[PDB]
């Protein structure tokens, strides 16, 4: 079984939202439910037990509700650091046979706007000697979390042998990004540059790197 | 800090039988419930199963065929197994402690007698009505089943492959002339060419912590990974303060110290 809850909820900074995890008498209406925060790189964080008991260290303005079959976690003045997927858990009959929810992932909206910093490295010295080549374009510093990154060899786009990350958060809670394109030594030298350009809504930032320089 | 560990293979072939052992007594082995969580990507929490002081042992029905878990007090170490695995097991495996016991429970709506407020014979039961509680309905409580995770361990990245580890190659990011943002420069090192996941980097053996950026990964058509970590520091350091990226795979039992020297220009 699974716990039903939404896949995505959006709250404004420092308003409130309600996550909903809606069971059966099986399970949330045996009066137990429990739930969880998973921020992307850390380990899950147990929020609340027993319907409404916070665990240590869990500020208030997170408190847990239930009504019969379907419980609620509200969240008020709502932090960009609240971001993260939420899951409701609860036993069913039997102490040891936990079932988790669906999860949910929560937005916080109305965040400040960044535009992204890149920093684009050359392929190294060392790396050269060992017959390879990586031109690695950093995007970090950035929100909201999406970007488009396009490559050039001299003025030419490039397709072959990008590969992108998926942002993710910073400590700081703004976006970070990575790029990469792979060559030949023969290719990075032959050419007089090449561009590693980063779209961020609406407004484009390129940064070259030339084999003739450091 | 003090955690619960996991540990075990981090890479296992499709069919293999993954064991895995968790292993802490500073939250009391003998005074403390341990339980098996795991979570696939894109996939929510999943249940595995738990055990306690006692060894009495519960599991998630839909698994339990496959799933066996037992202790040893006397090392203090949970051991989980998992036989006939396949891609979709791969997943992070987290150890935990656990919270769960039955209790005695009224249905919604109804409270016990004490609760109530009254106080004599038939206060341990429970009450549809506290107000004119002499003629309310009346039941005798029923089993309210308890859990929570209590404790979380870091969790253990286990990868259902075919395919060979392969330890990472690690290169500097030099910070240069023109690279640099004024009063701070990035520098870091490129993790490249490793399997399975994950990989993690600190920097000056942890000291350096103000303005590090580990990123996620990228899969590459080869079946390899790469990543790259960097670290925003002072431009006025660049020459003097040595910087060291700490590079750890342990899917190959590798670490790397690769130091990052500036450019000369």
């Amino acid at each position: 079984a699974v716990l039903n809850q939404p896949s995505s909820v959006s709250g404004s900074l420092g308003q409130r939202v309600s996550i909903t995890c809606s069971g059966s008498s099986s399970n949330v209406g045996n009066g137990y439910v429990s739930w969880y925060q998973l921020i992307p790189g850390s380990a899950p964080r147990t929020l609340i037990y027993g319907d409404t008991s916070r665990a240590s260290g869990v500020p208030d303005r997170f408190s847990g509700s239930r009504s019969g079959n379907t419980a609620t976690l509200t969240i008020s003045s709502l932090q960009a650091e609240d971001e993260a997927d939420y899951f409701c858990a609860s036993a069913e009959d039997s102490s040891s046979n936990a079932v988790f929810g669906s999860g949910t992932t929560l937005t916080v909206l109305g965040q400040p706007k960044a535009a992204p910093s890149v920093t684009l490295f050359p392929p190294s010295s060392e790396e050269l000697q060992a017959n390879k080549a990586t031109l690695v374009c950093l995007i970090s510093d950035f929100y909201p979390g999406a970007v488009t990154v396009a490559w050039k060899a001299d003025s030419s786009p490039v397709k072959a042998g990008v590969e992108t990350t998926t942002p993710s958060k910073q400590s700081n809670n703004k976006y970070a990004a990575s790029s990469y394109l792979s060559l030949t030594p023969e290719q990075w030298k032959s050419h007089r540059s090449y561009s590693c350009q980063v779209t961020h809504e609406g407004s484009t930032v390129e940064k070259t790197v030339a084999p003739t320089e450091c | 800090k003090v955690q619960l560990r996991e540990s075990g293979p981090s890479l296992i072939k499709p069919s293999q039988t993954l064991s895995l052992t968790c292993t802490t007594s500073i939250f009391s082995l003998i005074d403390k419930t341990v339980g098996w969580v795991r979570q696939a990507p894109g996939k929510s929490l999943e249940w595995l199963g738990s055990i306690d002081t006692s060894g009495n042992t519960g599991y998630n029905p839909g698994l339990k065929s496959r799933l066996h878990i037992t202790k040893d007090n006397s090392r203090s170490q949970v051991s989980l197994s998992l036989s006939s695995v396949t891609t979709a097991d791969s997943a992070t495996y987290y150890c935990t402690t656990v919270h769960q016991q039955t209790r005695k429970g009224c249905p919604d709506g109804w409270r016990f007698g004490w609760d109530c407020g009254f106080h004599g014979y038939g206060q341990e039961d429970c009450y549809e009505d506290c107000i004119d509680i002499l003629s309310s309905q009346t039941l005798s409580p029923t089993d309210a089943y308890e859990f929570h995770v209590d404790a979380w361990g870091q969790g253990l990245l286990v990868t259902v492959s075919s395919a060979s580890t392969k330890g990472p190659s690690v290169f500097p990011l030099a910070p240069s002339s023109k690279s640099t943002s004024g009063g701070t420069a990035a520098l870091g090192c490129l993790v490249k060419d490793y399997f399975p996941e994950p990989v993690t980097v600190s920097w000056n053996s942890g000291a350096l912590t103000s303005g590090v950026h580990t990123f996620p990964a990228v899969l590459q058509s080869s079946g390899l990974y790469s990543l790259s970590s960097v670290v925003t520091v002072p431009s006025s350091s660049l020459g003097t303060q040595t910087y060291i990226c700490n590079v750890n795979h342990k899917p190959s039992n590798t670490k790397v110290d690769k130091k990052v020297e500036p450019k000369s220009c």
